[PDB]
């Protein structure tokens, strides 16, 4: 078969440095004139920065001339002035050139920082720039005489040197200096040459240089890159329409900077010939030489030399190196963003009445967005001629087409999507609702995923165009399949705070109200005894209910029973589904428990059920809530009759202080502690007097004299429903509020003693206003820090995706409860859970398994683990994935919105990335700094020093800023000895013996050192119970599991050993790696296999490495990138999200899966 | 409407090849060379498909087979005019 | 040494050039005429220098060519 | 606001409003990585290239629609297409390789 | 560069008003269906002097 | 802007979260009702047509 030649769908992409003749292929044409277009007639100059002859007609199918203009001559070049007729967008295509007088160095290599030209050379930067300034001589093939290659002479030396030698010496300078030294460069010679040098001499300094050299130069060898295209002979010219001068209003016309430069450079170039042509002294053509170089360099890239400014306007011009970076740091557009057609956006409302997998749509917004589609069903059906007559008809707005819209929309999702997109929730797709208004209506439930008030914030919506966006929206990105938190398994549904008041309300008991004490016979009569006014929603009733249990196989039990409850119980029982017991509904239903029901709910009966569940709870709240008639008044808060008294005591305490200082029984700062104690302790009495009288002071009497009970106060409820409010703002309502600090942080010794329902005076308020404003700056910081965390994170991830379907390693970490200091900060089962086991786990006695092997425990496994008293249980991990290239599936677990196993090919880099960062920005050394130090594996300030082996150590030498440690291992030898810096107080004893990672000394320690001295597990189990310390102490849920993702790319590569295949202390991919001393270790050699030691590298630092130079040039520095790559010849075959994201096609992952897998077979292979 | 495509994710395991499936189905409905295997609800051709996996009448092994059979199904007629080629010797 | 900006690299490039004296101009003035002036001969010696002078005025009169693109005009 | 196909910049070709007919919603990186979480890659893929870039792509597409097909024939986005010749531009020889 | 000091320069609001809009497209591409059918309509031989 | 009679209590969650749930009365009233001035213009230009 003929493979091909023309258009294919290609794959990777492959870069390098361009050949004089290469640039010509592209060149369609020598542009030879700075003139743009003729100033009168705008017709382009022929042979200019813009032309018809070389690049393309001005018009589509029109000759510039005029002569040819029909749409049938094509192909034809005109006589006149050749043009090929052909569309105007060619003029956006077709490249072209200039040929320079002098050689002329390309600035990317000479001044990329480790300069290209220069170490290629094993010349010096400074001295090469010498050269090219005509300020000095360089040497070129010495041959035997005097002088080195590389040397560099004066003027005098040269003439000295010449008369000696005339010939059998060579030495030119400037540019044809520089580019004469690359060709005259023989690299295998250098090779042989440094094989032998490596290998003669024996200094670190030497052979670390050397064997670093040798690397670089056979690798450019392999490249195809000979050096002397370093030195440019062509210059390039970009298509024009990329660089237009299209007119303006008022006649006025606009261009890009390019143009000025293009013109320097050809302007400059031709005076050179000129001059060249002309017989000029050299004083004055070397000028003109350097000019061309600064042109040349400042149309690449600008602002290396000089930073040339444009005509009549000081800002400095855009060049091409500027073209490619951006701006807002680094941005491509497939980064910052791009415009996208069939979408808009709007205000957003409530909208209670949609379900939960629906959202209110403006009517024009839909008649707009799917305005296409309107066309195409309007003459479907036949209701318009043509088209034409289509847009004439909904630009009317004429009656038929509401229903043709109502058509279209049906089974069309639509994508919603928030300002600040965080975690994957921040889209969600939902079934349009036609709705008269300009205002979007999004349902209740999901304003806790978009973190969306409804204070005015605004809403984007985004037709999905194709089937496949169709299907894809319903089935990944619809509403009701996500449910759960892609974090943590717990519902992201949850009711917010109106429905919570409401079910809370509902399910509530008071001490006596009507009805008290009677029976019934089901909810049925129970409701119709409330509606009918006969019985309060709140009153302790003994009903008969029906509840069911699953409990038997597959099947639901049934069984009645007379329950204990209330009124409002027995109503709000109505809407549990099925096999729920009674028992849920019948406590006084909390955010925390109405938030388990749903849970339960959903672990039990599955999806829909819990769906319509949910819809119904939502549904119930809101209307029982505003039946309620919950409300807030003055009065609601109520102050302690006790706090002027507290007040007035801990104020008695300060004089007393105050009194002791006077007379000097205690001193200044001891005085401070003092008082700012009991001052302290005043507003703690305080708070915790107005909680007492806040929460149980009604006091009520049923057929006795009194009763008391938990206070039915409105702002009460409000605060323990967990609707609204919290004890401390309730504390700030009633009670005194705190003791501020000034911006050093020294707190104020005279707190605000009044709250807000007294008033504040004027030095209160004003010491309480910096609290406010740095509150708000530092809230609105963590916002840019989180993000900023994220990006870091999905950088480091990203490609990172679910690929094989099981590895079937044993291996895992030991899953433990964290167990720390106290009681249990966090359970075995959490810990566990969703987690696939990686062995059998035993009873207390054995030969009984009751967990199998691998097997997904879910909440039945993590219960039967419950019943008995295992405290132990390993577990698979993504971080010890034996699978290279990507995590198995059976490896990472089952979280996702939906309950079952992580589907394969599901992106796990990016969720992993989106589920650490979205909470962060309710983080608080400690901190989110600390987070962020943590990933970054930055050594603390001051660590302590881990035993490097195990034995009995003791101490050596004298105080030269460091006393040495000597080690002596049982069986080994001792020469292991550190210096360890004597005037940092030590642990380690003397006398005794010290296992490897003990304490030396005392303070936090570099997780390197962990990984080393303690190793992999140990370095990872470090990682993931600090930040998660950081997290949890914030009452954070995050599982295990994305953090030991992200872990797995933190320590992706590792330095070598041994030896064998490849060089000696190379960093490396242990993927590659150890797929290699797997393949090595059978066939090849028999065994040759390498030792190496694994590696900790920062998100950071982790994330320079990319295989694909395109993903790289994104988020790194760009213009480093790509000169790096060129040199290298290296060649992208894409294989990741970000490349494929660039390149514009389908991702290797999710639905994309399918389409990348099967085209990866079909590579490297028949 | 469909509220839950949980169903369908459980006639089909990956439940991204659920969404190609069901694409591929769905397209063979909406462009017009074949009509629905259950009763349409005026359900567009992307719901109608899904209700099609839902009721485990439409997958993959079924799709790949009935193309591979209408392969054979045009093989037959064009039989008499492609062997009508001979000219090519 | 070289700040760049290459003003500076060419200013002080023929900075180091001095000042003609008002004699020097007519001594390299003097060295001017002295090279041309043998060329002009070295070309009047050679005898198709003539015979190409003399066939081209035969192709001036004959219409050919103009008297501008010949001669300048002589001394006169 | 709402635009379903408007005007289009010049130099990238990209949505962008003349009429003060609205350009239509920009698309980010973190929208980006929200598709990318989820399994859809054909909403990613006509986000930016059909919906956006492509100016093949848009009209192929609008067609599609209008006809009651709904496909995409993606081609290459205009940026990355435009970044080709900027980097061509240069001493740089960026290609596109096999089949 | 023009407000807000932002990546909103100049060049990115020129809209390129020698693109056809696709609503128009759309017309172009039925125009031809329309006038073929009607092409149906006359003679062989009317049809075919007036597509000439 | 005007003053008026305003309640405290959830309302069929109408109100949820900020939001805010407001009579007929109002809108009737025309109280609330702004009035907008704005410039066009038209501008007649030089083409080489
Ligand atoms: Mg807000
Ligand atoms: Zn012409
Ligand atoms: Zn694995």
């Amino acid at each position: 078969l003929k493979a091909q030649t023309k258009t294919e769908e290609f794959d990777a992409i492959k870069i390098a440095l361009a050949s004089p003749d290469m640039i010509r292929s592209w060149s369609f044409g020598e542009v030879k004139k700075p003139e743009t277009i003729n100033y009168r007639t705008f017709k382009p100059e022929r042979d200019g920065l813009f032309c018809a002859r070389i690049f393309g007609p001005v018009k589509d199918y029109e000759c510039l001339c005029g002569k040819y203009k029909r749409l049938k001559h094509r192909g034809v070049i005109c006589e006149k002035c050749g043009v090929e007729v052909t569309q105007t967008k060619v003029r956006r295509e077709r490249m072209g050139h200039i040929e320079l007088a002098s050689p002329t160095a390309h600035i990317w290599f000479l001044k990329s920082l480790p300069s290209r030209i220069g170490l290629l050379l094993d010349m010096p930067l400074r001295d090469i720039e010498r050269v090219l300034y005509f300020e000095s001589y360089v040497v070129i093939e010495g041959g035997m005489t005097n002088l080195e290659r590389q040397q560099i002479l004066t003027e005098e030396q040269y003439l000295d040197a010449l008369e000696e030698f005339g010939d059998e010496f060579d030495a030119k300078m400037g540019a044809e200096a520089i580019q004469a030294l690359l060709k005259s460069m023989d690299l295998e010679q250098e090779c042989e040459q440094l094989r032998e040098e490596l290998n003669e001499t024996n200094s670190e300094t030497k052979r670390k240089k050397l064997t670093k050299r040798i690397k670089l130069l056979e690798a450019f060898v392999q490249s195809g890159n000979k050096p002397e295209w370093m030195i440019l002979t062509v210059l390039p010219v970009l298509p024009p329409d990329l660089r237009p001068l299209v007119p303006l209003d008022g006649g006025r016309f606009a261009t890009s900077d390019l143009n000025d430069l293009y013109r320097r450079v050809i302007n400059r170039n031709n005076r050179l010939k000129r001059l060249l042509d002309l017989a000029a002294p050299d004083i004055i053509v070397r000028n003109e030489k350097r000019m061309l170089q600064e042109a040349v360099d400042a149309l690449l890239d600008n602002g290396r030399r000089g930073r040339a400014i444009t005509g009549s306007n000081k800002r400095p011009l855009k060049s091409l190196a500027d073209m490619i970076k951006g701006k807002q740091g680094r941005f491509r557009q497939n980064l910052l963003g791009k415009r996208v057609d069939y979408s808009g956006r709007s205000v957003i409302t409530v909208g209670p009445y949609l379900r939960l997998h629906q959202c209110g749509l403006p009517k024009k917004m839909a008649l707009e967005l799917f305005k296409p589609f309107i066309y195409g069903k309007l003459e479907l059906r036949g209701l318009a001629t043509t088209i034409k007559a289509a847009k004439k008809m909904v630009e009317r707005e004429e009656a038929v087409v509401w229903d043709i819209l109502d058509e279209v929309i049906r089974e069309h999702p639509v994508l919603l999507n928030r300002a600040p997109t965080l975690h994957r929730l921040g889209i969600q797709a939902f079934e349009p609702v036609l709705i008269e208004g300009k205002a979007i209506q999004l349902h209740p439930l999901v304003c806790a995923a978009y973190n969306a008030d409804f204070d005015g914030d605004q809403m984007a919506v985004h037709v999905p165009l194709t089937l496949e966006a169709q299907l894809e929206a319903r089935a990944l990105m619809m509403s009701t399949n996500n449910i759960l938190s892609p974090a943590n398994g717990e519902p992201i549904i949850v009711p917010s705070q109106d429905v919570v008041l409401g079910l809370y309300y509902m399910t509530r008991d008071c001490v006596n109200a009507k009805g008290e004490g009677m029976v019934l016979t089901g909810p049925k009569e129970a409701e119709r005894l409330y509606r009918s006014g006969l019985a309060s929603l709140h009153a302790r009733v003994k009903v008969r209910i029906t509840e069911y249990e699953k409990d038997a196989n597959g099947e639901l039990v049934a069984k009645t029973s007379l329950k204990d409850t209330t009124v409002g119980r027995a109503i709000l029982w109505m809407i549990v589904p099925k096999g729920l017991p009674y028992s849920i509904v019948n406590q006084a239903l909390g955010k925390k428990a109405i938030s388990k029901m749903l849970n339960t709910c959903y672990r039990i009966l599955g999806l829909k059920p819990t769906v319509i569940f949910a819809d119904q709870i939502m549904y119930t709240g809101f209307a029982y809530a505003a039946r309620s008639g919950a409300s807030v008044g003055i009065d609601d808060m109520v102050i302690p009759e006790k706090k002027h008294e507290i007040i007035s005591e801990a104020e008695a305490e300060v004089a007393e202080i105050q009194e002791q200082f006077q007379s000097g029984l205690v001193t200044a700062g001891e005085r401070y502690n003092k008082v700012i104690d009991i001052w302290a302790a005043a507003n703690d009495r305080v708070s915790k007097a107005m909680m007492d009288n806040l929460q149980t002071e009604t006091v009520i009497n049923r057929d006795g004299q009194e009763e008391k009970q938990v206070s039915f106060n409105s702002i009460y409820m409000m605060a323990d429903s967990g609707a609204r409010g919290s004890a401390a703002q309730i504390r700030q309502l009633a009670g005194m509020r705190g003791l501020m600090a000034k911006p050093d942080g020294s707190i104020i010794e005279t707190p605000i003693t009044a709250n807000f329902r007294e008033g504040l005076n004027v030095l209160q308020y004003f010491i309480s206003t910096h609290g406010a404003r740095k509150g708000l700056a530092d809230t609105a910081l963590k916002t840019a820090n989180s993000g900023y965390l994220t990006r870091r994170l999905v950088d480091v991830a990203q490609d990172l995706v679910v690929t094989e379907d099981d590895c079937g390693t044993h291996e895992g970490i030991m899953m433990t409860p964290v167990i720390e200091g106290g009681d249990v900060k966090e359970p075995l089962r959490d810990r566990v859970l969703g987690r696939v086991t990686a062995e059998d786990v035993l009873k207390p006695g054995t030969a009984d398994i009751l967990v199998p092997r691998n097997t997904l425990l879910h909440e039945q496994w993590c219960d039967l683990l419950e019943e008995n008293s295992v405290d132990a249980v390993k577990v698979r991990s993504v971080v010890s994935c034996d699978t290279d290239f990507g995590v198995c599936a059976h490896c990472y677990g089952r979280d996702l919105a939906r309950g079952h196993i992580i589907n394969k090919g599901e992106a796990i880099g990016v969720i992993a990335a989106q589920s650490i960062g979205e909470p962060g920005t309710q983080l608080t050394t400690g901190g989110l700094p600390r987070v962020a130090d943590l990933f970054e594996a930055r050594r603390p300030k001051e660590p302590a020093i881990l035993a490097e082996i195990s034995g009995i150590v003791s101490f050596g030498k004298e105080t030269k800023g460091k006393r040495r440690l000597v080690i002596t291992p049982v069986d080994g030898s001792d020469p292991y000895e550190e210096m360890i810096p004597k005037w940092r107080q030590l642990n380690v004893f003397e006398g005794e013996r010290v296992e490897r990672g003990d304490v030396i000394s005392d303070g936090p320690e570099a997780p390197h050192d962990i990984l080393r001295l303690r190793g992999v597990h140990a370095v990872t189990r470090y990682i993931v119970n600090e930040v998660q310390d950081v997290y949890r102490l914030q009452g954070v849920k995050i599982n295990d599991k994305h953090i030991e993702v992200i872990v797995r790319q933190m320590l992706r590569k590792a330095t070598i050993v041994n030896a064998g295949s490849s060089d000696f202390l190379e960093g490396e991919q242990v993927e590659y790696s150890r797929v290699k001393i797997a393949n090595r270790e059978l066939e090849a050699n028999g065994k040759v296999g390498a030792t190496y030691s694994r590696d900790l590298l920062g998100i950071t630092k982790a994330s320079l490495a990319t295989e694909s130079f395109i993903s790289a040039a994104s988020f790194q520095e760009t213009t480093r990138v790509l000169t790096e790559a060129a040199v290298a010849g290296k060649r992208d075959e894409l294989r990741g999200l970000k490349e494929n994201v660039i390149v514009g096609r389908l991702i290797p992952a999710g639905t994309g899966y399918a389409y990348h897998q099967d085209r990866m077979r079909r590579r490297a292979a028949g | 409407a469909r509220v839950t495509v949980q169903d369908a994710v459980e006639k089909i395991g990956n439940r991204f090849d659920l969404v190609l499936v069901a694409a591929r189905r769905a397209r063979q409905m909406q462009v017009g060379g074949k009509d629905p295997l259950v009763p349409e609800e005026n359900d567009k051709t992307t719901v109608i498909a899904l209700r099609e996996i839902e009721e485990g009448l439409i997958n993959n092994q079924i799709l790949d087979v009935r193309e591979r059979q209408e392969q054979q199904e045009q093989e037959a007629a064009e039989l008499q005019a492609v062997t009508a080629i001979a000219e090519g010797r | 040494g070289r700040t760049t900006d290459p003003v500076r690299m060419y200013m002080r490039e023929m900075g180091t050039v001095e000042l003609l004296t008002r004699e020097g101009e007519i001594d390299i003035a003097k060295r001017i005429e002295d090279g041309i002036n043998q060329v002009q001969c070295s070309v009047a010696e050679y005898p198709e220098a003539i015979t190409y002078l003399l066939e081209q005025y035969d192709r001036v009169e004959a219409e050919e060519a103009r008297l501008s693109d010949l001669i300048t005009g002589f001394v006169d | 606001h709402a635009r379903s196909t408007g005007s289009y910049s010049l130099v990238t070709q990209q949505p962008l409003g003349g009429k003060a007919q609205f350009g239509g919603q920009r698309f980010g990186e973190m929208e980006v990585w929200a598709l990318e979480a989820y399994g859809a890659a054909y909403t990613l893929q006509e986000m930016l290239t059909v919906k956006s870039d492509d100016v093949n792509g848009r009209t192929k597409m609008y067609k599609n629609i209008v006809d009651g097909n709904h496909q995409m024939e993606p081609g290459m986005p205009e940026s990355f297409n435009v970044l080709l010749k900027e980097i061509r531009s240069l001493g740089i020889n960026i290609e596109l390789e096999d089949e | 560069p023009i407000g807000d000091d932002e990546d909103s320069h100049l060049g990115d609001f020129i809209e390129d008003t020698t693109l056809e809009l696709p609503l128009d497209s759309a017309t172009t591409e039925s125009l031809r269906a329309a006038t073929h059918d009607v092409l149906a309509g006359l003679t062989a031989r009317e049809a075919k002097v007036l597509r000439m | 802007g005007q003053n008026m009679r305003v309640a405290f209590m959830p309302w069929n969650g109408y109100n949820f979260e900020d939001s805010i749930l407001v009579s007929e009365r109002v809108v009737q009233e025309d109280r609330f009702t702004t009035i907008h001035i704005q410039e066009l213009a038209c501008v007649s230009r030089d083409t080489k047509l």
